[PDB]
């Protein structure tokens, strides 16, 4: 097993971002606990306080063409969601898969996902999905 | 590696 690395969900976004480090923590009077995180490739202006249970987890992993078969329907995926204004990684679920015929070099499978945020759906290739460990 | 995200 490799050393655990993490991603965290931004409150000004709802997308998930690789975490560079955890600076400190705090406990609100409600009892709510939060850690302060630094996002990889970002200066300290972008640091956030996030809940550990809902907004921090093990990094999603890009899936190799060779293992597309491990991905299944109903699965949770970190999906690179391309739009005009923003391109970002959001959670989604696999509604359907159309399998394809391909060598390990490249995957031509088609995954239909439902984004958790809005419930909207999009079809994605392997290149835009990551799997949970 | 992941796709290079671009923020709003
Ligand atoms: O799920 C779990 C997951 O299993 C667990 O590893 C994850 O751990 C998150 C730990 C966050 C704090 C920790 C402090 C030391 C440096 C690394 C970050 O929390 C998730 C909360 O839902
Ligand atoms: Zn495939």
């Amino acid at each position: 097993s490799a050393d655990l690395a993490f991603e965290a969900k931004s409150a000004r976004d709802y997308a998930w971002y690789d975490v560079s480090s955890f600076l400190t923590y705090r406990v609100l009077r409600t009892g709510e606990l939060e850690v302060r995180v630094r996002f990889s490739g970002f200066d300290n202006r972008h640091d956030e306080w996030v809940n550990v249970k809902t907004s921090v987890r093990e990094r999603s992993i890009p899936v190799e063409p060779s293992e597309c078969g491990r991905v299944n329907v109903g699965d949770l995926l970190l999906c690179f969601q391309e739009r005009e204004d923003q391109a970002l990684y959001c959670d989604g679920h696999v509604l359907n898969i159309k399998r394809g015929i391909h060598d390990h070099a490249r995957c031509n499978c088609v995954f239909l996902v439902r984004y958790e945020l809005d419930n909207t759906e999009e079809s994605l290739g392997l290149e835009r999905i990551c799997r949970r460990p | 590696t992941k796709q290079t995200a671009r923020k709003s």
